[PDB]
């Protein structure tokens, strides 16, 4: 597949946008999400399979912007990016994250160096995640 | 190590042994319980999640090493109001326009099209089999403890192409995806293997149409084996069944046929876990001696809650392509039965015939034999796929 | 090595000799009475007659290769006018064959003709002595010479004594430069 | 990745496979086919014309090869004799044979294509003229049952749908060459018997029974998932239907 | 064209003489100049014998000269 017919230039636009603002809090990204109503992306006459589709490779392609070299800002904006697509989906059951074992532990590091960065949001976005186990242990996305 | 890479962008990775590979999965997540398969808790709008907040709170603190009214501040700024452009009683068969989307313009570029009476229909997308066999099976539970999934267990994803390939395309293929387990050996996966090359039958009998051949080629021969990392798995657990492999090492280890080594061994002495094999890069599986299969080992990964765990369907089938039926050239419509060569009173040799369009052209009513032909029983691919 | 089951070759290939040489010495023999083999080195001529043969006992599939092909198989290192040769030799068969009436009336190419081979070697001798009437020369000087060896003009007068004197007033240098003779070289 | 195509090993110098084995020479010799044996290729107008050209090919080598045999041999004959009447005798045959081949040359390919039911060299068209891509017997039938020009290739006309019609179930639709020989227009068995299947309203179910919605329903059950089902794979244990 | 001029001028100066032409010239050798000598009597015969009436003196030196900066002239133009 690759990329939705469309998806990687919103996306695109919004991590650009979000990393101009020069902010890393998580109220600033959700309201650019209301602003331009990315969270509508999931409507529009998917039947359930289209849908399932659709958001997994969305999932991947926000998580290879999730995955460096993206500096910390843009790999905030990321997992923002990723957060509201997996929490407003409307799959049955929710369709999660592909994760590799070569970025599980890195993205773990990554978490751990945002705790000690003292920006909690995008931590505690990860945790949640992790309690919805947002996430396939896959061997590449 | 076993370090999964790709050896081509998006096309092949890296040989790794899957009993390692699942062990370094599980020591990155045992204890965690991300890998359980229980249901958790799950997101909501904060003006819900004080129910939650008690269980929720504590142990965000533990884990984020913040204080408990920070973790509050957390989960408040971190709600769904502030993410749900969509309210949850919003049908998703209408594109909102209050949305600034390009994905959602090239819906709307698409969907426009289409609300002409001509065009306008609730019809196929670009496929059917997936969705249908993931609601079937996803989120599902055993009704027998036997049949129940180890936490934790690896789950591959195996594509198994047909027989009969197009030989017009190289893009696609013709396959069937099968799921597995780690545990699973592969005698289980040959045995649920439904192709039609099992069913084969032969036999000339354009004399005595009814005297067809009792057994199918399934009760004939069992001769099958896989062919994983240059070794060869062959099935011996019948008279019946041969083992093949030692013909092919007897005839390309005689000369420098492109091939390295091989090495012989029997179908249930290994496990899925057992294997050292790549994903993506496509293997080999034969059975009847013939039919030879394209296996593409294409995902592997641990199993989730929200996965298919109902252990009596697996090997489970999650996609399928689609063989279209050979039909007789008489009324061009109706699948064939029969096959008959040196047909006078048929067009080309050979020519297809369905049992209607069979018995009452080549047999009178008393079933004596008319003209000169020879007649086979003939079973359609294209209808058992 | 076309004479063995060998398996670095498919046993398609594999034909009886004696009908391989037959078939080649009557090839070579129409190649040697057509002018072909006087002047010029025999071993390719050899090898294309080894060749058609080739093709000739089976067309049905050995249509299809060409010369580096057979070599290779053969592992035989075959000379570069190997190829101009077979293509004369076709030249000499349409020759052949325009007499006869099946191929005339079939309107046969240089490829198509190879599987007739034997229907016009069992009648060679009458068949070439009448394409004789219409013998072969070089193409080279075939191409239609209108002027054959010219007559050069006569120029065998000498003069009295010296025609001229103006000639000598060219082959010898001022001192302007043979001065300076003597600094380039060095 | 495209390599790997089947069969899966192949040799990497000559291309072949390995040899038969066990399991797949007593298949042969139990005569079980194989799912390669189903790739039927449609006729081309361009195969068409290279088979009409290989048979006025074949007609006029045949009507030849008596007759300019003949003259060569007598060719032969007249150089080594050099007796004066025989040589003359000779010469006159040569003259006669000539005048055959020139004969021949002038007849129009209609009469070299000849009957439908003329003798033919099918293996050597099939090994030499097709290089054996098509099989004799295949380009054979073809031949004489499609192609042949004595063959009624022409529209059915209604009379004759009706004609067919009535007499088909005069032979209780069966043994069709009767009905074609009875239909009168040169018609074989297997154009009579797929006009009448075309418009058999016994073939063609627009009706329904109950073994036939029986069994529908347990194929559809035993098989479909979610709301795919097999529509029309079911036909081929189902007669009557597409 | 230049080296065809120039061929024809040494000619005029050393005579229908070859090894020495080879010599002075950089990378030509006296069978080369015998080619173009075959090649151009056919044409330029006239030529020639205006190679052989008129008595301008022949150097290393002023030729040599005239030759680099021709050749690099035309090298640098070419
Ligand atoms: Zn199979
Ligand atoms: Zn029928």
């Amino acid at each position: 597949m690759g990329t939705p017919p469309g998806l990687q230039t919103d996306c695109e636009a919004l991590l650009s946008r979000f990393q101009e603002t020069d902010s890393v809090r998580f109220e600033d990204f959700t309201e650019l999400w209301r602003n331009m109503k990315f969270g509508t992306i999931f409507c529009g006459r998917m039947r359930n399979l289209e849908k399932n589709m659709f958001t997994k490779e969305a999932l991947a392609l926000a998580w290879r912007y999730f995955l460096p070299p993206y500096t910390f800002q843009i790999r905030v904006g990321a997992l923002y990016l990723l957060y509201g697509l997996y929490n407003t989906q409307l799959c049955q059951p929710k369709q999660k994250i592909r994760v590799a074992l070569k970025d599980w532990d890195e993205v773990l590091k990554f978490q751990q160096d945002l705790v000690n960065a003292q920006h909690f949001d995008a931590a505690y976005i990860f945790r949640k995640l992790r309690l919805d186990r947002a996430f396939h242990f896959t061997a590449m996305p | 190590c076993n370090f999964p890479e790709y050896e081509l962008p998006e096309l092949n990775t890296r040989a790794f042994h899957v009993g390692a590979f699942g062990e370094l999965w599980r020591g990155r997540l045992r204890g965690a319980g991300d890998l359980s398969l229980r249901e958790p808790p799950a997101s909501a709008l904060p003006g819900s999640q004080a129910a939650d907040s008690d269980r929720e709170d504590a142990a965000v603190a533990r884990d984020l090493d913040c204080s408990l009214e920070a973790a509050a501040e957390l989960r408040a700024v971190c709600g769904l109001d502030k993410l749900k452009c969509l309210e949850d009683g919003e049908d998703p068969e209408v594109i909102p326009e209050n949305t600034d989307l390009v994905t959602l313009g090239v819906r709307k570029r698409f969907l426009e099209h289409r609300e002409e009476t001509i065009t306008i229909d609730r019809a196929c997308r670009q496929e059917t089999f997936v969705y249908e066999m993931e609601s079937h099976a996803i989120g599902k539970k055993p009704e027998n403890s036997a049949d129940m999934i180890e936490e934790g267990e690896l789950i591959l994803s195996v594509n198994i192409l047909y027989p009969v390939i197009f030989h017009k395309h190289k893009e696609h293929k013709p396959y069937q995806t099968m799921l597995v387990l780690g545990s699973q050996k592969l005698t289980q996966l040959r045995d649920s293997i439904r192709c039609v090359s099992d069913l084969q039958i032969g036999g000339e009998f354009s004399n005595t149409p009814d005297q067809a051949p009792e057994h199918i080629s399934k009760d004939l021969y069992k001769s099958a084996f896989f062919y994983f990392e240059g070794t060869f798995y062959n099935d011996k657990r019948y008279p019946e069944c041969r083992d093949l492999s030692r013909t092919i090492i007897e005839w390309s280890e005689s000369h420098d046929r492109g091939y390295g080594k091989f090495q012989t061994a029997r179908m249930e002495d290994f496990t899925f876990n057992d294997l050292c094999i790549k994903l993506g890069f496509p293997y080999l599986y034969c059975h009847q001696g013939d039919c030879e299969h394209v296996i593409v080992i294409t995902d592997i990964r641990l199993v989730h809650h929200d996965d298919c765990l109902d252990r009596t369907l697996y090997p489970l089938l999650i996609k399928k392509h689609w063989l279209w039926t050979r039909k007789c050239f008489v009324c061009k419509m109706y699948t064939a039965r029969w096959v008959t060569n040196n047909d006078s009173f048929a067009p080309e040799d050979p020519c297809f015939f369905c049992d209607v369009c069979f018995r009452m052209l080549h047999y009178d009513s008393e079933g004596n034999k008319l003209g000169e032909f020879l007649a086979y029983p003939y079973v359609d691919p294209g209808t058992f796929n | 090595k076309l004479f063995q089951a060998s398996p670095s070759v498919p046993a398609k290939y594999v034909e009886d000799k004696e009908k391989m040489l037959s078939r080649t010495m009557q090839l070579v023999e129409l190649a040697n009475e057509t002018w072909l083999v006087t002047g010029r080195h025999p071993l390719p001529v050899i090898t294309a007659a080894t060749f058609l043969a080739w093709q000739s006992l089976q067309p049905a599939d050995r249509l299809s290769c060409s010369l580096a092909r057979f070599c290779k198989l053969a592992n035989v290192d075959l000379p570069y006018p190997a190829s101009s040769r077979l293509q004369e030799l076709l030249a000499v068969l349409l020759r052949m064959a325009e007499q006869l009436a099946w191929l005339r009336v079939l309107r046969l190419d240089k490829r198509s003709v190879v599987k007739h081979i034997g229907d016009l070697l069992q009648h060679r001798q009458s068949l070439v002595r009448s394409a004789f009437r219409d013998l072969l020369l070089p193409p080279c000087m075939l191409k239609s010479p209108k002027r054959i060896c010219p007559v050069p003009p006569v120029s065998t007068v000498t003069g009295d004594e010296n025609i001229s004197d103006s000639e000598i007033e060219q082959y010898l240098r001022t001192p302007q430069e043979v001065r300076d003779f003597q600094r380039a070289q060095a | 990745m495209g390599h790997f195509m089947k069969p899966y090993f192949k040799d990497k110098v000559t291309g072949v496979g390995p040899p038969a084995n066990e399991d797949t020479r007593e298949k042969a010799a139990q005569g079980i086919k194989a799912f390669e044996e189903l790739l039927v290729t449609k006729w081309k107008n361009w195969e068409k014309a290279l088979l009409r050209k290989s048979v006025v090919s074949d007609r006029l080598q045949r009507l030849l090869q008596p007759k300019l045999l003949k003259l060569e041999y007598l060719h032969q004959k007249q150089s080594k004799v050099s007796s004066e009447l025989e040589r003359q005798a000779l010469e006159k045959q040569g003259r006669e044979a000539e005048k055959e081949i020139q004969d021949i040359n002038q007849l129009p390919e209609e009469a070299l294509l000849g009957n439908r039911l003329d003798s033919h060299d099918w293996e050597k068209i099939s090994n030499i003229n097709f290089e054996g891509s098509r099989s004799a017997e295949e380009i054979r039938k073809f031949w004489q049952n499609s192609e042949h020009p004595s063959i009624n290739k022409q529209e059915w006309s209604r009379e004759e749908e009706e004609r067919l019609q009535a007499i088909a179930a005069a032979h209780g639709h069966l043994e069709w060459q009767k009905i074609a020989e009875e239909l009168g227009t040169s018609r074989s068995a297997f154009q009579c018997l797929q006009k009448f299947q075309q418009h058999n309203k016994a073939l063609k179910r627009k009706e329904w029974t109950e073994e036939e919605d029986r069994m529908l329903t347990q194929l559809v059950q035993e098989m479909r998932v979610g709301s795919h089902i097999p529509y029309r794979r079911i036909v081929y244990y189902m007669e009557g239907r597409d | 064209n230049k080296e065809t001029d120039m061929f024809f001028l040494a000619i005029s100066m050393v005579g229908t003489d070859f090894s020495m032409i080879g010599q002075l010239f950089p990378h030509r050798a006296r069978i080369e100049i015998k080619n173009k000598f075959k090649r151009e009597e056919k044409t330029n015969g006239w030529r020639i014998d205006k190679a052989f009436q008129e008595k301008r003196p022949f150097d290393f030196d002023f030729f040599a000269h005239l030759l680099q900066k021709v050749l690099a002239e035309e090298e640098k133009r070419k």
